[PDB]
RNA sequence: GCAGUCAAGCGUUCAUAGCGACAUUGCUUUUUGAUUCUUCGAUGUCGGCUCUUCCUAUCAUACCGAAGCAGAAUUCGGUAAGCGUUGGAUUGUUCACCCACUAAUAGGGAACGUGAGCUGGGUUUAGACCGUCGUGAGACAGGUUAGUUUUACCCUACUGAUGAAUGUUACCGCAAUAGUAAUUGAACUUAGUACGAGAGGAACAGUUCAUUCGGAUAAUUGGUUUUUGCGGCUGUCUGAUCA
RNA sequence: GUGAACAGCCUCUAGUUGAUAGAAUAAUGUAGAUAAGGGAAGUCGGCAAAAUAGAUCCGUAACUUCGGGAUAAGGAUUGGC
């Protein structure tokens, strides 16, 4: 959710607490995510913010092209690896994590993304969408 | 709802049932249940388990009429 | 003509609208005031059609084809493949493609005459893409981009092409294509073009948020 | 000190004392309100739950992401027997509150009645209902006089009434009796409508119909005793703690200088009566409907009965109320389906939508067969038959 | 630390929209002092983790009033704690400063709550090093490293369970009393409308989801897997095979 | 016997079959374990567990008292006939 995204999302199964790594999926020149904070959280006593599918969340490039480090910058998770139910009947996941470079209005830094992009993020994030390859 | 074949072994897969995993190559996979879908972490061949359907395909294992147009 | 609407509160336009010169395919999730504008001109001469393919409703991503042919991706259910059937006139054949390569409105940058597909494409799929849509396609990619369909909004009376194309790329396009090609932005600075807004023979709908010289530019090159 | 960092309370004040309920069939507290304008009907009834299901049904709610597409849903087919009446009760209002002040026996009640009166049927000589039940030989003024009590008094009525134990496919031998109120109109009506519905079925095509939204009372499956981690969520002790790790570190404070009762303590958990609201049926079916798990769309040739049928539980060759969701109380065990006290408006309920698809899979392990002709359809032949 | 009263003036013009000098009246016992009353035949001394409740001088949520409140944002106040007040880097840290989310990251008490709940990081025996002081043995809120933390088989309190006696036994119910639970946000429409020559810019109603909490289950997905249920493999022993 | 091995594991000679027992086998424990995704975000401090870990071939830096560091680091195979 958060600012810019329209529409709403289903709940998924949460699979990306703070401190997580996340694959470049967007050819922004970084290799890495490093996750610090998700949006829309909770407040609970010793619970890490956990992120999901189609989130938008905020994390540090700890190996990448230097002038993208030392800095936060959000992002959008495209892939989860983890087991989530849709509601149609089915249990799902992908081979890794990844996301892709997005400033908080909700549009890209990168060009174009690769490998299968869940849909939905798709379907949340109409820029991701835009610029999309596999969907699911 | 329309017919689903599982990936490994080849059975029908009804709704609520099995697994569904994408490789890193967009192409889809499903599996009946985890015995199937375990079987496939581990890079086993399926035309070697034998109570798969490529395995009884591939040696017209019970083919009977099948065979016969 | 031109005109300016946004679905909800995006101005991707062209993401969430298929528009052709025969039909048109919106999602169901948008509101009287994105569903006016749509009304205002087209009328009574084509159908306004209601869908939601793959079960999003990026429909304008997840669908391209022209006069001769429409595309699905295989996820989609034959229940709303029967739908667009029903709702859509017969002079259009509806035929499935099995690829997973990407969204077919990225992979197919097409229109009546020509035909732009993503660098991976396969013979196969080539045959069936040129039989199914009456269109002979050749290889390009707009500035070495993948997407060719995301950043190319194209129709048969010109182009919109990557506005940071280089000036060689462009004009060679334009041979092949026999319509001139403009390097422009949509929707206040946008670099997704073929994305963002859509046109066909009679009508190009934009973003809300499209500067006053960026909508000058798009009447010229379409005549409109 | 105060609490450094402050943390929602773990667990509910109201669900307590944890204990075990007073009888394996949890009361019904209420009854839905009473309007003396519509025809007499029961409230409340009676089935013994025998497992879950996987439905598929085409979702119908505008507005939605998953408008008029298909959904996989979670279904608790709980088993019934016709009910039968035994006998009428009624109930007086005083400054005390509602009292009972005579009841009424039927003529010939099923020896599964007679057994419930006696802790040893083999020893006993089933001389229950004998003295009583003879008072019929006369003209009837003694049970006449009593029914002419119930009209002028006892403004609330409540029928008694009990479920066929040998019909349901389970081992008890013995039924469940209860006290089951009325939503008819006028007291005079009610017993009237009582005598001659004794002795003969009340089926469910009267009671519960097709998606209405109902309660369900039964009793919590018990665990035995528990500690004070897993019976209320209760964090758990780092692992260097020495003797135990699975425990609350602080009970309380220096003062007040007794445990408090909010302090959570391990104890019993399970065998709880617990009341969960706003239920919705699917499917009401008869057991002499032939092919219950067949739909509209299916038009195929099976029951709802999975492949070796529930586990720990029969065939199923009765009546039977396919609900929504998850349910209170365990497998073999009474479930109390009791009307809805409120009128639903959510735009959730008035859902008129059918099924599309029924699980029949087997429930005993990974069901892969519907129906066994699928089963000897898709594998062909075997060593065994020809 | 907190709350008033008066009131010169600030506030463009105006004492109280919001502030407010010089003085002055009280409240608080979570600061620190002073006293030394209890305890030196001894009530285990800092902090952190866990947990419950209570109080409010309300940080957010509910409903309202006032503005130098045109909208938005904000600021001041009233009934109110019912509900919610976080995740991390540094430090033993109380404290403090930053990163980030969020509606918000408000203050506190209960023997400076809580060691027969935990840890022993610090201060606090004994070993040892460096600096200053001393002729010296040795001294320093100095700096640093290593440094066994025991018992409930009692009573009460709490959490669950049984139970004699009111002719016996069984079934179905009533009800005093006690406890009580829900919570907040986002997207669309309203709506580029109201409001202002402009930047901007909402709200009641409705729809779709979500945050935290609670109770129940187990179809489905995942976990466990002494059903050693089945298959495979290693070493050795039943002469070999089978087992 | 396997095995580098007086290592571990099983057996021949020899010697025991001995240290309270019976039934269900609740929490909480002591001793072994396993956990989907992330992974030290926990804690004063990765303390406890975990991973590599035998053998053969390739390959090995900074520095140095030139003797070492060094099985550094890092790769490829292992059964049976």
């Amino acid at each position: 959710s958060g600012n810019g995204a329209q529409g709403t999302k289903f709940r998924i199964s949460l699979g990306l607490p703070v401190g997580a790594i996340m694959n470049c999926a967007d050819n922004s020149g970084a290799r890495n995510l490093y996750i610090i904070a998700v949006k829309g959280s909770g407040s609970r006593l010793n619970r890490l913010p956990a992120a999901s599918l189609g989130d938008m969340v905020m994390a540090t490039v700890k190996k990448g092209k230097p002038e993208l480090r030392k800095k936060v910058m959000p992002a959008i998770v495209v892939r989860q690896a983890k087991s989530w139910r849709r509601r149609d009947g089915v249990f799902l996941y992908f081979e890794d994590n990844a996301g892709v470079i997005a400033n908080p209005k909700g549009e890209m830094k990168g060009s174009a993304i690769t490998g299968p992009v869940g849909k939905e993020c798709a379907d949340l994030w109409p820029r991701v969408a835009s610029n999309s390859g596999v969907v699911v | 709802m329309k017919v689903e074949i599982d990936s490994f072994s080849g059975a029908k897969i009804y709704p609520g049932r099995g697994t569904l995993f994408v490789r890193g190559d967009s192409k889809i996979f499903r599996f009946q249940n985890s015995k199937s879908a375990s079987l496939f972490k581990q890079r086993k061949n399926p035309r070697r388990i034998a109570w798969t359907v490529l395995f009884r395909k591939h040696h017209k294992k019970g083919i009977t009429e099948e065979v016969a147009k | 003509m031109a005109t300016r609407t946004q679905f909800e509160n995006s101005n991707e336009i062209g993401v969430f609208s298929k528009l052709t010169n025969t039909y048109c395919l919106v999602a169901v999730g948008g509101s009287e005031n994105f569903y006016s504008a749509f009304e205002a001109e087209l009328g009574d001469a084509i159908p306004i059609v209601h869908t939601t393919i793959a079960g999003t409703r990026i429909i304008g991503r997840m669908t391209a084809g022209n006069r001769r042919g429409l595309l699905v991706p295989t996820q989609t259910t034959d229940q709303e493949l029967q739908h667009l059937r029903n709702s859509l006139p017969d002079s259009v054949k509806i035929q499935r493609v099995e690829e997973r390569l990407s969204a077919l409105g990225n992979v197919i940058c097409c229109n009546d005459y020509v035909a732009l597909v993503h660098p991976d494409i396969d013979r196969e799929t080539e045959e069936l893409i040129s039989d199914v849509l009456g269109v002979e396609v050749f290889r390009q990619t707009i500035s070495g981009n993948i997407l060719v369909g995301s950043y190319c909004s194209l129709s048969n009376q010109g182009g919109l092409v990557h506005p940071q194309t280089s000036v060689q790329d462009q004009e060679e396009l334009s041979s092949l294509l026999q319509v001139p090609l403009v390097a422009g932005t949509v929707n206040r600075g946008s670099s997704v073009v073929g994305a963002g807004m859509v046109v066909n023979d009679y009508l190009a709908v934009t973003g809300l948020d499209t500067t006053a010289p960026e909508l000058s530019v798009i009447e010229s090159i379409f005549r409109l | 000190s105060h609490r450094k960092y402050e943390a929602p309370r773990h667990g509910h004040l109201g669900f307590l004392p944890r204990k075990r309920a007073a009888s394996i069939r949890a009361r019904v507290k209420a009854f839905p309100k009473d309007d003396r304008s519509k025809p007499v009907a029961l409230t409340s009834f009676l089935g013994y739950k025998a497992g879950m299901t996987t439905i598929v049904r085409d979702l119908d709610r505008p507005g939605s992401k998953f408008h008029k597409r298909e959904v996989v849903e979670a279904v608790t087919v709980v088993d019934t027997p016709p009910v039968v009446v035994v006998g009428v009760v009624g109930y007086v209002e005083t400054p005390r509150g509602l009292r009972s002040l005579t009841t009424v026996w039927a003529e010939h009640l099923s020896d599964e009645v007679k057994r419930r009166f006696y802790k040893n049927w083999y020893k006993s000589k089933k001389k229950a209902f004998t003295k009583y039940s003879a008072k019929y030989a006369q003209d009837g003024a003694g049970i006449e006089r009593e029914l002419a009590r119930i009209k002028k008094y006892a403004s609330v009525v409540r029928v008694l009434v009990h479920t066929q134990i040998r019909k349901t496919p389970l081992a008890q031998k013995k039924a469940h009796l209860a006290e089951i109120q009325l939503n008819g109109g006028s007291i005079s009506e009610k017993v009237d409508w009582a005598r001659e519905h004794f002795e003969k079925t009340v089926a469910v095509d009267s009671v519960f119909e097709q998606n209405e939204m109902i309660d369900a009372i039964a009793v919590t499956k018990g665990h035995g005793f528990e500690g004070v981690t897993h019976r209320w969520g209760t964090k758990k002790l780092p692992r260097k703690t020495h003797r135990g790790l699975r425990k609350v570190a602080c009970i309380g404070a220096w003062h007040p200088a007794h445990v408090m009762w909010s302090v959570a303590r391990a104890g019993q958990r399970g065998y709880h009566s617990r009341t969960s609201i706003n239920h919705k049926i699917y499917r009401v079916g008869k057991g002499d409907d032939e092919a219950n798990g067949a739909t509209s769309f299916d038009r195929t040739k099976k029951t709802i009965t999975p492949m070796g049928g529930f586990v720990h539980y029969g065939e199923i060759k009765n009546d039977f109320i396919m609900v929504k969701g998850c349910i209170p109380g365990n497998r073999k065990r009474i479930v109390t389906l009791r009307k809805s006290l409120y009128t639903n408006t959510s735009r959730k309920a008035l859902e008129e939508v059918s099924l599309k698809w029924i699980d029949t899979a087997s429930k005993f392990g990974k069901g892969r067969f519907q129906t066994p002709a699928e089963k000897h359809a898709f594998m062909g032949t075997l060593k065994k038959d020809l």
